[PDB]
């Protein structure tokens, strides 16, 4: 595009002189050494660029080039193990060369222009190829990267390049036409990727903790969203989530969190175990980093990257996880950018946005059948901190209505040593009645009335709570202090996962089926005992309490046969005395 | 309680109401403003 | 050199000078008047016809006929050095001393250049104070941002000048060269009366603390950019040391509402249309740009830890400063004015304090083993003795357990021997010691949170 | 100009016992009394102006009433001045600007007036600036700035008003002047809230600049209860340099006396607070005790009529009568209530008469009112 | 306009269903707000009334013709405000109104509708 | 124009127990019936119309639910006037402007309801025009205004709404006409807060 | 405002002040007296609480209302005084002994 010249100056505000021509939202680097911006205005013959940089020390009559492209991603090999920031931008490289600070106007590549990778062909000349179909292979450290066709191209090939080694600027195929398709190619964030069509929700998302996959599950397409208080041990909830999860590569967005979760997942989970292959959980993570005295526009970039990185791996026929941090922070920095374009707020400050920007990035995610024949999947679980900690500001009102499953992290519950700490009383889910079949299906036929029967029991526990500490819980009748041990042995020994065991951090579905069942075995016996009229002291001081407390810390080999073996044993027990 | 906190919430709303108003003002002076000296070049 | 006159509008701060399109944005300018007495300025705004400047103190004198503009900055520098680390400066940063102006060795520009998240690293060591509160219930580690959330009338100059004076780094316990990692203060305050002036300069220089620290004083009615610069000084100047010459440093910022309240006047003034409550849109990231300067790096040996001393204006946890300042640092610290009344000195409130960072301070190697221990069971007493005095006060002494009874003379002798104590500088094993006095006057078997290891070799 | 600005060591009596010994200003200090219509913020002006320690007096009215303004010119060439003999009038270079009046001759007098008291401190005397409601100088800018047509703040103020507030309010002090003398400037200014709240910026821009700060309350102007000063709203900050002085020129524990009557204060709140929710009959002895003490105080020590013959200038020996009559009594019936005797007794000795019309007796025989009344009590309180 | 279409001009009887009244209004406050028009109460434009009177009163029953048109917009009180103005002017238009509530939907009830706050 | 206004001294007796027991209205006065939704006004209106002791009602409804100007016209032909025998419809000049029906004709229906009622009383009768959300009214002007781009007043509406209200509010009272005889115009406007 | 100047000895009586003061001291203990029973109970109250509840009420009811009689400065101080005298003597710390004396 045709240079401009520069108009005025007012702090981050530039007015171009001489565009007769740019296009609406586009990158334009303004100044003598480039301040990459944003065309957000044309009025006749100008143009209002909105700068990202300081802008102090600028003068009226410098170039200002414009480049055509409305802020785009560069999707390809390469992006495994790697930190970027708001806008794609490799932090190690640029550490590399600026020292320990972040100077003005660097320029860098997101993929590494220099590496050579290991190219297999998968087609043949005059053959047909269109968007969203397969075009080779190569092998990134881990797994088998594919490398598909552009969307919305097309043509017939001419020519192919045999296998050996390229780098990611050799023209690897090209087509009739004479287009040239490369390793790589971008799209502009703001634009969601096309599919066939989306599937519906028939598969749950296995995290490995037994109170979300049990009592409050969420498909392979859901939206949770957790909160989080100051001292409520989130992170290592998200970690053990990251961990043991059944996704295939997990990204990581965060606007505005620490630098510690760097030191954290690098340094512990590499020296720890990815547990499929022992190496790094580094090699199957994209994360994103952003402190709070970064660019706005950095800020809104970040979130908007994530999402549509994780399409991208979703597109190559995987299965993606999203961990959205701090939406609260993105819902500040869209607002401050509110504030400075000089529009009339809403309730508490807000635009009259908060409620459709969040519905366009939570409505990105669900299982899809993708251009290629295929099946993919992304599922986002993000946080959302209050400033204060209630459930009634825009942010939440809208996160709420716009999710699905909803987990009420707590800081009284991490208090009283409840580690996690998830309030079955505030929490709940909406996964569970479409996801039933797969239940009967696959992990046996009463799991939901067991389900249903243990929520009940949980329930009528706290019902009765709220008065036992006054006359203190020794002047019961039986039936309800055998309900109240009951429930302790509940939220004791089955809603509680030490996530630092080596053989407790996995509780599969069928271990977690067979520890409910144990225990409606023993709440059915005591039952039976006190209807007949035996003391209240014996059932509490039998052995079956303890070996069904030693339960959940055994292994996965030989729980059938403790399961057999005590299961035989309670109803055998039950009858003595 | 809830007495004292849907006072707390009515006393609210009505503050946050009367900011609005006086945003909606300012911008109406500052167009008004632009539009005049977009007129005083000499005279 | 004495260029650019044909002024044509003066009002206000405000002044339209005709065509100038050579001025860089942001630059810095004096205005010399038709009678010899001078000026300062700043360009905003330039466009290709005019160029707006702002002046800094006052325009009483100045005439359209009379007047010119020249150039003296492109950008705003500070010239630093190691020999200012006795002296006194304000705002701006020219000497408000006798001393003569010293000599610098790098101009640098006061603000800019974010550090970056992959060349940081883990804050663990902690820092002394003196006050035993603050270390052994809300630990100060260094790198770490923990603001103090004074009141109107409570003591907040007093509680800065002990601190200044008595804070100290102990590198005793962990082990290395003494005489290898030198400690300073950047005390900065903002919007001081007359008054607050000379009672800073009369404690710094009666002690002698005033060897290590380098003040930056903005008394309240000089105009208000140097009241916007002034932290931008102060972080410069800490930040250069400490990434430049391997100091420890500690930065205190007084009263960042008045910082708050000029910002809000400069935007007001530049017609910005305020966003929220009358504040400006734009103050989470501005005052993120200085609550964020101070950290720890890896490869690097200093450190810059910021204790902003703010003050909620109405006694309010909800106006937009201390909500924003909490939402931005990690920690605080509440004067309480019940205790200020009752004549406790220094004035914490020890139930609604916290620390973040506490935890990666604390331990077996840098200070001692009992010490998170010892601080739950202190909370935990101390909450149960100002519930029961309340008790107490509505049904008697008459109906009370003996658990009860000690429980309350506990927390009646934690207020008078734990939190006032005047003038002393309690390092942190007589702060221990004191702890463990205290708590004895408890029988074992309450002591639900102390290991027994512990509770053997002291009691 | 100056030479060098000194730091204030010596308080600045001015007759009302709350303003002198719970709150003080120093000889060089500043000053705000806020409050809503129907509290006197005038009265205690004219009482500062008509029974202080100063040499001269200059009293700004800044849109005032001209009723309120000639009630001045009518009765203090009739008044004693306390320090020479002569007329009152002989000491006062008033400058009214009533409400009619053109409007930006409001900051006109804020400036005269400041400008003339600072020329007589540069000659020697101890001036004393009386500024009243300084708010009207807000409205003033207020409505130049609407004729400006200009972009306003919050609620209109334009953006400066800060700026000149702590410029008028930082060229009051205790100074050397160039001729090698000693002069003094203290300033005193009313802020009038527009419905009472202290959220106003004029209200707020005046803390963080001043001394004290006298916070008026409107119920305890309803209950004709007068001065109105809210007795924990209120603070200061000179009340630490002045100790020297007092234990110089009224006693030696005068300072502990005044920690404990605060003390006293302060503390009672607190149980007013479960009085108030459950009600001062399931309070034990001691803490109904102390409510009573707290009662006695507030009405016989912190109460102050201006229209009495000698209940309107209290001097620090008499307020420290009092206080240390209080204490005595306090610690007597402490004792007592351990032995066992009841609190209606208790309260139904005759010393709590005696005590509490302690204040209508006059500064001549009060050494000796005072020593009787002392031995009475120390007396009567073990006789039972 | 279906509706209307099918029930006067081919005698059937439509029964219209309209869900999330709420982000309607959503939409609509935030299309509006960027003209500039003074915003009324809450956010939401001063013509609200208008609009909702717009789409609602086009239900009823002609004399002659046989058809008819029968509306049910569900809506969900924003944080169970019954003075928010969503629920306010849907109040003001309709006639009639059939309220659920939250109590019998914590005891396990289904449909939880509370017959004291509603009629027709 | 009339000659005189005279000073009323006779009950306006409208059926309902409260509003003639407790809270009376005199035959040339004024009322208002602010109450939230569902609440009765428009039951407690149309119980007025049908059971006054006027000699003619003039309902007037500017954003009022067609369903009730359907509802009075569809009943009252077949009751009775309760003061002579005819039909009830004869004694009624309901205007109907609902609410999907343009705007600005809202605050014509009021002028014209009021006038209507004056000339009634010009002749010697003795009517009560019942009006129906003069906060509709005021809607419509607040409308008006705003495109007519003018500063607001407190919550948009423009600052004469006052002056508007008491002057159609002014026009009502009893008055002895420039014929010599007497008449009379009750007015009871409804609000909707 | 106005009234401190135009009231008082030589002008209406000697007494006036003084009685204006003690009437808004009483009515304010018994308004607040009307909260602490509306809190307690009427029955749990002390013997003299009742007596200030008894003259804020005999207050309202015959020293306000007045009908549209026009009374005297005199008339009405008489009935001030009737008033105050409901109260025991001693308790009316506003008044001196020797108007207390000579009115009662
Ligand atoms: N120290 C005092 N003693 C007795 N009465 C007072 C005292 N101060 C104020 N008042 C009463 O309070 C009223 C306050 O008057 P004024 O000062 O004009 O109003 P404001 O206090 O609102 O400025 C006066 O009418 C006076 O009767």
């Amino acid at each position: 595009m045709i240079q401009g010249v520069i108009q005025k100056i007012a702090g981050p505000a530039v007015i171009a002189k001489g565009m007769l021509g740019a296009r609406m939202y586009d990158i334009c680097k303004v100044g003598e050494e480039g301040l990459v911006g944003e065309i957000i205005r044309l009025d006749g013959d100008t143009a209002f660029v909105q700068v990202y940089e300081d802008t102090s020390g600028l003068k009226v009559g410098e170039p200002v080039v414009s480049t055509g492209l409305p802020l785009a991603v560069e999707l390809g090999p390469g992006m495994l193990n790697g930190i970027y920031d708001g806008i794609q931008r490799p932090l190690e490289r640029i550490r590399e060369k600026t020292g320990i600070y972040i100077t003005r106007g660097v320029v860098v590549h997101a993929l590494d222009r220099e590496k050579k990778w290991a190219w297999t062909p998968m087609v043949k000349p005059g053959d047909e190829v269109r968007g969203g179909m397969v075009l080779g292979t190569v092998p990134e450290f881990g797994f088998t990267h594919k490398i598909l066709v552009p969307p919305d191209v097309r043509g017939r090939v001419k020519e192919v390049k045999p296998a050996g080694e390229y780098t990611v600027e050799e023209p690897v195929v090209v087509l009739e036409d004479g287009t040239e398709l490369k390793m790589y190619h971008t799209w502009p964030v703001r634009r969601a990727r096309p599919v066939q069509r989306k599937l519906d929700p028939n598969t749950p998302f296995l995290t490995g903790m037994r109170i979300l996959d049990v009592l409050f599950p969420v498909a392979m397409g859901g939206t949770a969203a957790i909160p989080g208080p100051f001292g409520s041990g989130k992170t290592v909830t998200q970690q053990s989530l990251a961990k043991w999860s059944n996704a295939d590569v997990v990204v990581y967005v965060g606007c505005g969190e620490r630098g510690n979760e760097m030191t954290d997942v690098l340094v512990e989970f590499p020296e720890l175990t990815d547990p499929k292959t022992g190496g790094p959980l580094m090699h199957r993570t994209v994360l994103i980093a952003n402190t709070s005295n970064m660019p706005v526009a950095a800020r809104e970039a970040s979130i908007y990257v994530g999402v549509t990185i994780a399409e991208y791996f979703r597109d190559q026929g995987f299965s993606v996880a999203l961990m959205a941090d701090s939406t609260s922070r993105w819902a500040e920095a869209l607002r401050e950018i509110s504030s400075r374009l000089e529009e009339m707020p809403a309730e508490e400050g807000y635009p009259p946005y908060l409620a459709a920007r969040l519905a366009a990035f939570y409505e990105r995610a669900g299982k899809v059948i993708t251009l290629g024949g295929e099946e993919g999947a992304v599922t986002i679980v993000g946080a959302v901190s209050p400033p204060g900690g209630d459930m009634s500001e825009p942010v939440t009102q809208s996160t709420l209505r716009i999710v699905g499953a909803f987990w009420r992290l707590d800081a009284s519950l991490a208090f009283r040593r409840h580690f996690p700490a998830i309030n079955w009383n505030g929490s709940y889910s909406l996964f569970t009645s479409a996801l039933d079949p797969w239940y009967r299906e696959n992990v046996a036929e009463d799991y939901p009335e067991l389900r249903d029967a243990i929520s009940e029991l949980l329930q009528r526990e706290a019902g009765l709570q709220e008065i036992v500490q006054l006359v203190g819980p020794d002047a019961l009748q039986d039936a309800e202090r055998l309900v109240i041990e009951v429930g302790r042995i509940i939220r004791e020994d089955f809603l509680q996962q030490n996530a630092y065991h080596e053989v407790d951090a996995y509780c599969s579905m069928k271990k977690a089926y067979g520890i409910m069942k144990m225990i409606l075995a023993f709440y059915k016996e005591a039952e039976a005992a006190i209807k007949r009229g035996v003391s209240i002291d014996e059932i509490l001081q039998l052995p079956v309490l303890e070996r069904i407390g030693r339960a959940r810390y055994v292994s996965e080999e030989e729980f059938p046969a403790y399961f057999e073996e005590a299961m035989k044993e309670i109803q055998g027990a039950f009858k003595a005395l | 309680i809830p007495g004292i906190r849907a006072q707390i919430r009515f006393i609210q709303q009505v503050l946050e109401q009367r900011e609005r108003e006086d945003t909606f003002r300012l911008k109406r002076i500052k167009g008004k403003i632009e539009a005049r000296e977009a007129e005083e070049e000499g005279g | 050199k004495k260029e650019y006159t044909g002024i044509t509008y003066i009002s206000g701060p405000l002044l339209f000078v005709e065509n100038a399109k050579d001025l860089a944005y942001g630059a810095i300018v004096d205005i010399k008047d038709g009678t010899g007495r001078v000026r300062g300025g700043q360009v905003i705004e330039v466009s290709e016809e005019y160029a707006v400047i702002q002046v800094f103190e006052e325009t009483t004198g100045l005439d359209l006929a009379t007047t010119s503009v020249s150039l003296v900055e492109d950008v705003a520098r500070l010239g630093v050095s190691k020999e200012m680390l006795g002296r006194r400066f304000n705002g701006i940063g020219k000497p408000i001393d006798g001393l003569p102006p010293i000599t610098p060795e790098k101009r640098l520009p006061i603000t800019g250049l974010p550090l970056n998240p992959v060349a940081r690293r883990k804050p663990e060591q902690f820092i002394q104070t003196g006050i035993s509160t603050i270390d052994v219930m809300n630990t100060l580690v260094r790198g770490q941002k923990l603001p103090i959330f004074s009141g109107s009338g409570l003591p907040a100059n007093e509680i800065a000048a002990q601190i200044a004076r008595q804070a100290t780094v102990r590198p005793d316990l962990s082990g290395e060269g003494e005489k290898e990692e030198p400690f300073a203060v950047v005390f900065a305050a903002m919007g001081i009366t007359q008054r607050e002036l000379s009672y800073f300069i009369q404690e710094f220089e009666r002690t002698g603390a005033l060897s290590r620290s380098v003040l930056f004083l903005n008394k309240a009615d000089d105009p208000t950019i140097e009241r916007i610069l002034t932290p931008r000084m102060a972080l410069t100047v800490a930040e250069y040391l400490a990434f430049e010459h391997d100091y420890h440093v500690l930065v205190i910022l007084t009263d960042m509402t008045n910082y708050c309240e000029a910002l809000r006047e400069i935007g007001a003034a530049r017609e910005e249309i305020p966003g929220r409550r009358g504040y400006p849109g734009y103050m989470y990231t501005d005052l993120a740009t200085i609550y964020e300067r101070a950290g720890v790096v890896e490869g690097k040996k200093g450190s810059v830890t910021q204790i902003p001393i703010l003050s909620m204006p109405d006694d309010d946890r909800t106006h937009p400063i201390p909500d924003l300042t909490g939402y931005i640092t990690e920690g605080q610290i509440q004067l309480s004015r019940e205790l200020h009344r009752k004549g406790i000195y220094p004035p914490i409130d020890p139930l609604p304090s916290l620390s973040r960072l506490m935890n990666n301070g604390v331990g077996k190697g840098k200070t001692r083993e009992d010490h998170k221990q010892v601080s739950d069971q202190l909370y935990s007493a101390y909450a149960n003795g100002v519930d029961i005095r309340k008790l107490v006060a509505i049904i008697g002494e008459d109906a009370l357990t003996e658990n009860d009874r000690r429980y309350l003379q506990f927390a009646d002798a934690f207020e008078r021997f734990f939190i006032n104590q005047g003038q002393q500088n309690r390092s942190i094993e007589e702060s221990l010691q004191i702890a463990w006095a205290l708590l004895s006057m408890l029988p074992q078997g309450e002591l639900k949170r102390i290991s027994k290891d512990h509770i053997g070799k002291y009691y």
